[PDB]
């Protein structure tokens, strides 16, 4: 068993870095915050209640989503996101939340894929 | 009516906060039970800048304590003005973080972070205006760093305009303490130059050094340091406090020394700090205070300013005293000193007098000064974090907390990118 | 809400365990009947509602007559009866047989106490496991206790004061055997892992307060000492407290490499206290000192990685400082270049207390430094040769067999120890 | 200056074939200044340089660890730019064929790569709200630009300048200078993203796309919006201006290269080659022919 770790260190693995499609739809559409870090910015879930919003305002509203770093206000946020998401029909993969809650990478680039897929008018991302 | 937020954070924020807030007390005439005695009305006239007025006469201070243990916050409370602090306003964990940025920024600070903003709000609201928060913690520990920097970046983000002003007690040179103060340095210093308006450099090893040379006292504990900590952070605000004949506010002092965004980091002094033995051989004048003001040995900073350019210079005297002195003696450190100081701005004083001068002193005086000199302070840091980093060493705990190693490179390209700056309007020429 | 649970086992274990809380409960002022005539004991004793103080402790072990003088001793009415917990047959410095066949219903019972111990904990900073590394009982029940309590627990840090073979003195023969199995059992279990050598201690003891007969018991109360100063800043407050996390951090570069020199200062009798000044720089100096270190292990042939000090009594930050740039600046002591700073320095404002009974001096001054070194590879390196010379002929090779092992679990040992010396080289390598 | 190239024809539809030599869709184009050679930047983290008039891969350049979103030439083609999602910026050489350097201050996706028009220094920007200046000899950030509260889209040199205009997803566009640091100017009008930004080669003006397909024109010297062309809903992608000419043509994701008249606005030429979308748009050198790359995964040639 030839292990790759520098003494015990796993290094974090490489994200992809999303994809030009996926990052222009959601710049192109009106948010407050900014996806520098797709990690950071996505655990939280108040972006992601922002495209949800932007795409379902009459059921979304910003004021029952909080800015806040704490576990309860990140579980808070997710779980009526997927209350809304199970009354609407949209998939919004609970691995991928719980993921996305621990900062897990590429859970996060993987749920804004299918948030992609799900409001851009099912629109594959090309790859190979 | 111009209200300040004072937020400790830390072991060493808390002490240093703990100390302020004792001298502020003594400066207005409070007891550590709250009420007023100090027989002067200039103290009870701007009380409200710090001090809340309770249901009798009790005032409390306008402070936030946040910790992740709570021993540091019990050692507060029983201290000898741990009782006018509102126990509300202890905001405390149970498991501290291990001297760990990640720890107190990300996977522990952020649980208690909520708490820590709906007290920051609570408070923020009760101002009738309010002209910032200050922030005194450490850099190089766990939560002080860590918890420190997220919770600047949330009040940045909740109130983009009110000042923030911080007091952040950078590694030392020379002695460290911890082995991974490079590390949280580097990942807070990213924050303080994006998120901090204004932020002041102190080095504990600066501080003995002034102690033991200026003070030349022979056991300097922490107290003593935190001590003149809290003269720096008194007298940096005694201008909103007291009336004055040229007063000037923190914003005004923002304004006029920083020239560029990005260059808000200074390093700071108090005079006139005499040894016991040569008090009454020293002679208490505005000349003896602006030359103990510009020596060297008198910046808490580690990194002495004779290296850099001076790109601007605030000095806060208190006390009566002529407006014609203390502009002559300015004008004249300038003219003699122009090589120190930048040429391409035609004045690099910013001459503020307070007519209240601390209890026991005549005069005093303090001095916030911008220049490049920070610049090799914040190239040793870089010079050992890149060690630390090319090995990865204690890597592991840090990435075990869930933040990317991207992170780490990101930090200390934006401390590389202020060293720059630095060193760009250092050697800057006019025309 | 700093509680930290105590397992002893094995002899070894169990009287060191008797010196440290013989220690504990003079430093706490608690009786040996269970009460004392605040909260600073939490960390160590759990006080019921009639006033009477119980340690948070596990005696553990395949022999009963070490519990049984427990039982009898002193302190029968302060130690928790079903937390003595003895075995029926000993283990017979076989590692097999305290792993495989006597150590299961043992391990159980004792994962049932520590349940139950950590179930009266609010806050856990970690476990304290003192063993004997060399002893089927030590190494064998201890290894299977450690991995149940890092499947079960998790994250837990668990700080093993292990005690290896000496390079040359020894009292067993199967003690290489054992040991190389216990080594790889706790290489990838225990967080730090502290090294002591009964040969260091004892010339320790036979230069510092003159012994020309050290015992276990002098070896035991020294280590007392140490474990004391170690946990002094989770029960008394001073300037720079240090925590068992912030051992971790400070001190383990890298996951593997955790295993760590301790060295204990000053160490000197009555008659020659109070003859020397015994000032910050001094005792620093002599804590640096090669002999000063319980492993017999050279510093000089390695390279520090970390160092954390823990200072006990009338120590100034000003002192500390102003010792540990001298010792920068000095040239025998030699750090890795990937750590400038190497230093962790901590002060505590309780001295050390001085055991009645004891050799140890009323000093109001101490310090104990704990290393990350590189040089502690030489001492996994004699042990690999006196394993690799007796398993050449297989000798008492059968021994181990009987109990359910096989000849793989030795030679996954040996090659795991390899890799460990591998990895020091590495680190210790540009 | 002084120098009138006429470039009128717009209106001809493809002239060579659809070059489809990249597996997944070209990001980027960037013309050699000297030979009529094209180095095409799809998202398949590799470039690929192809002789145009031939349509032939004369060479495939492949390391970057992510998808590469812009490309550049260094003057006199010494050197190739590219900035990729791996945040990376590498410098690769012709004649040995390997990536020069790498540069990784950058922690975002490198949304623009250019060179200085003397071609020492690199401006790159990316999502991390920065644009960062890299002197090649000395391979390191010499300084960085700071002001952008979103991501910097694009990335445009002003013509023989030291002036640079990032098109940011903060709805703004800033003219900065690179000597100084500073943000001379600062743009605003755009109700969404601003997708891309192109100077005219005079520098007179400065053309800016947005995410709702409006492109706003501004008079660089006059600081004043001339001209605000509105097209379709989808996005507005890259534009490029006309040699000494009129005429803007502007990529979208409505498939069709549109070409508007700076003038006033209107409409000239609707090139539909393009299935889905055009990512980028660029005129000849000579003014002979347009390149259009998009989503189709192919860069075709107009005119
Ligand atoms: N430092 C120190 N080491 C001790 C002491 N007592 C025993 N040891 C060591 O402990 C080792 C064996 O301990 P144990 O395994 O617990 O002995 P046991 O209880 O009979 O159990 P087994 O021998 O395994 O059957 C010996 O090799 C000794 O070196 C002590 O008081 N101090
Ligand atoms: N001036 C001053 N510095 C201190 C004090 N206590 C600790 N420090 C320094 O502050 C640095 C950071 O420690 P700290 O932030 O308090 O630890 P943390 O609370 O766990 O984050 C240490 O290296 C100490 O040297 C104090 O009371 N006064």
């Amino acid at each position: 068993q030839e292990d790759t770790t520098l003494f015990g260190y796993e290094s974090p693995p490489d994200t992809p870095a999303l994809h030009r499609d996926v990052l222009k739809w959601v710049q192109g559409l009106d948010l407050s915050q900014s996806l520098k870090n797709c990690r950071r910015d996505v655990a939280n879930g108040f972006l992601v209640a922002e495209i949800f919003s932007r795409y379902f305002p009459a059921d979304i509203q910003m004021h029952s989503f909080a800015n806040a770093a704490s576990s309860h206000f990140k579980r808070d946020n997710w779980t009526q996101l997927q209350a809304f998401c199970g009354r609407q029909g949209i998939n919004l993969p609970g691995d991928l939340v719980e993921g996305c809650v621990q900062g897990v990478h590429g859970a996060a680039i993987a749920l804004l894929e299918h948030l992609y897929e799900a409001f851009t008018g099912k629109k594959v991302p090309r790859l190979k | 009516m111009r209200e300040i937020v004072h937020i400790q954070g830390g072991q060493c924020g808390n002490q240093i906060g703990a100390k302020f807030w004792e001298v502020v007390s003594d400066e207005h005439g409070i007891d550590p039970t709250g009420t007023y005695h100090g027989d002067s009305d200039l103290q009870l006239e701007r009380i409200n800048v710090y001090f809340n007025e309770a249901t009798g006469g009790r005032y409390v201070p306008r402070a936030i304590l946040m910790d992740l243990e709570p021993g540091t916050m019990d050692s507060v409370r029983s201290g000898p003005y741990g009782q006018i602090f509102r126990p509300d306003n202890f905001v405390f964990g149970q498991t501290g973080a291990g001297n760990n940025w990640a720890k107190g920024h990300y996977t522990e600070g952020a649980e208690l972070i909520d708490s820590v903003l709906d007290v920051v709000r609570k408070e923020a609201e009760s101002c009738d205006c309010l002209q910032g928060f200050q922030v005194c913690h450490s850099l190089g520990g766990g939560t002080g760093s860590g918890m420190g920097t997220l919770l600047i970046s949330k009040i940045r983000e909740e109130y983009p305009d009110r000042m923030m002003l911080t007091f952040s007690v950078v590694p030392s040179p020379k002695v460290s303490d911890t082995v991974v103060e490079p590390y949280n340095a580097t990942l807070s210093v990213h924050q303080l130059v994006e998120n901090a308006d204004e932020c002041m450099v102190l080095d504990n090893e600066a501080l003995y050094d002034i102690c033991f040379r200026t003070l030349k006292l022979t056991t300097p504990t922490f107290g003593d340091l935190n001590h003149l900590i809290s003269a720096v952070m008194s007298g940096i605000t005694c201008c909103l406090r007291f009336p004055g004949q040229l007063n000037a506010d923190l914003r005004k002092l923002a304004v006029n020394l920083i020239p560029f965004p990005r260059l808000h980091f200074f390093m700071v002094g108090f005079t006139p700090l005499t040894s016991r033995g040569s008090q009454q051989y020293r002679a208490l004048t505005v000349p003896e205070l602006t030359q103990q003001m510009w020596d060297a040995k008198n910046m808490m900073c580690a990194a002495d300013p004779r290296h850099g350019r001076y790109l601007t210079a605030s000095a806060l005297f208190r006390g009566r005293m002529s407006t014609k002195e203390v502009d002559e003696q300015m004008l004249n450190v300038q003219n003699k000193n122009s090589s120190y100081f930048v040429e391409w701005i035609p004045n690099n004083v910013k001459s503020s007098v307070c007519d209240i001068p601390p209890k026991g002193l005549k005069m005093s005086a303090t001095f916030i000064g911008n220049s490049t000199a920070i610049q090799e302070m914040f190239k040793r840091v870089s010079e050992q974090f890149t060690a630390m980093f090319r090995r990865k060493a204690f890597l592991h705990w840090y990435t075990g907390e869930g933040m990317d190693e991207m992170e780490f490179t990101e930090a200390e390209s934006n401390m590389n990118d202020l060293v720059s700056e630095y060193q760009q309007y250092q050697d800057a020429s006019a025309e | 809400m700093r509680e930290v649970i105590s397992i002893h086992i094995g002899q070894a274990g169990i009287q060191v365990g008797n010196a440290c809380w013989e220690l504990y409960c003079l430093e706490h002022g608690i009786q040996p009947d269970g009460q004392m005539p605040d909260d600073a004991f939490n960390t160590f004793f759990s006080e019921t509602g009639a006033g009477k103080h119980v340690p948070r402790c596990i005696f553990l072990d395949l022999e009963p007559t070490v519990v049984d003088e427990v039982r009898t001793g002193t302190y029968r009415q302060l130690f928790h009866p079903e937390q003595l917990i003895s075995g029926k047959e000993d283990a017979a410095n076989n590692f097999a047989r305290g792993h495989y066949t006597i150590g299961k219903e043992i391990v159980d019972l004792a994962l049932d106490r520590i349940r139950k111990l950590a179930d009266n904990c609010t806050g856990l900073q970690g476990f304290l496991v003192f063993n004997a590394v060399g002893g089927g009982t030590g190494s064998g029940l201890g290894s299977l206790l450690l991995e149940r309590l890092s499947v079960d627990y998790g994250k837990k840090s668990k700080l093993g004061f292990t005690v290896y073979p000496s390079p040359q003195v020894s009292t067993a023969v199967v003690e290489p055997y054992n040991s190389v199995l216990s080594t790889h059992s706790l290489l990838e279990h225990t967080d730090v892992a502290v090294m002591l050598d009964n040969e260091a201690i004892y010339d320790i003891c036979r230069r510092s307060l003159d012994i020309e007969r050290p015992t276990y018991t002098n070896l035991n109360r020294l280590i007392a000492q140490v474990i004391s100063s170690l946990t002094a800043s989770l029960r008394f407050d001073g300037a720079l407290n240090v925590d068992i996390t912030e051992f971790q951090t400070n001190l383990v570069p890298y996951p593997r490499i955790h295993f760590m020199l301790s060295s204990y200062a000053p160490i000197i009798s009555a008659e020659k206290a109070y003859h020397e000044q015994l000032s910050v720089a001094e005792i620093t100096n002599a804590a640096f000192e090669p002999a000063s270190m319980m492993v017999k292990c050279d510093p000089r042939h390695g390279k520090y990685m970390a160092c954390c000090l823990m200072y006990r009594g009338d120590v100034v930050p000003k002192d500390v400082n102003a010792s540990v740039a001298t010792i920068k600046t000095k040239r025998t002591i030699q750090f890795v270049d990937w750590c400038p700073t190497g230093f962790k320095c901590g002060i505590n404002y309780q001295p050390p207390t001085v055991v009645p009974g004891g050799d140890l001096a009323k000093v109001q001054r101490a310090v104990c430094m704990i290393s990350n070194s590189t040089a502690i590879g030489e001492i996994f390196s004699r042990l690999d040769h006196k394993f690799d010379l007796m398993y050449a002929k297989r000798a008492f090779v059968h021994w181990y067999v009987g109990e359910g092992m096989e000849e793989g679990e030795f030679s996954e040992a040996r090659e795991d120890l390899a890799a460990l010396e591998k990895d020091f080289e590495e680190v210790g390598a540009e | 200056a002084d120098l009138e190239f006429p470039a009128a024809p717009v209106k001809m539809l493809s002239l060579n074939k659809t070059f489809k030599g990249h597996l997944l869709s070209v990001a980027n184009l960037a013309l050699h200044p000297t030979k009529p050679i094209l180095v095409t930047a799809s998202d398949d983290k590799t470039w690929k340089m192809w002789h145009m008039p031939g349509g032939d891969l004369i060479m495939c350049g492949e390391g970057h660890k992510d998808w590469v979103a812009g490309v550049d030439f260094h003057p006199a083609g010494t050197c190739l730019a590219s900035g990729g999602g791996d945040s990376a910026v590498k410098i690769w050489d012709f004649e040995k064929q390997r990536c020069v350097t790498t540069f990784t201050d950058h922690k975002q996706a490198i949304w623009s790569v250019r060179f200085h028009h003397l071609g020492e220094v690199v401006a790159s920007g990316s999502l991390d709200h920065t644009v960062r200046l890299w002197d090649l000899p000395a391979g390191k950030c010499r300084m960085a630009l700071r002001g952008h509260v979103d991501s910097v889209n694009d990335l445009a040199w002003q013509p023989f300048s030291s002036s640079l205009a990032t098109a940011s997803s903060d709805k703004t566009v800033s003219v900065w200078d690179a000597r100084a640091g500073l943000c001379t100017q600062t743009y605003y009008g755009h109700q969404n993203s601003c997708n891309g930004v192109s100077f005219n080669i005079l520098g007179t003006q400065l053309a800016s796309t947005d995410a709702d397909g409006v492109v706003k024109l501004w008079d660089t010297r006059m600081t004043a919006e001339v001209a605000t062309i509105n097209t379709g809903k989808h996005p507005a992608n890259k534009s490029c201006f006309d040699r000494s000419g009129q005429v803007l043509a502007v990529a979208c994701d409505d498939g069709k290269v549109k070409a508007y008249s700076t003038t006033d606005g209107v409409l000239q030429a609707e090139l539909a080659g393009h299935e889905d979308a055009v990512q980028a748009v660029l005129f000849d050198p000579a003014g002979q022919y347009l390149v259009s790359c998009g989503s189709d995964n192919t860069f075709r040639l107009w005119s």
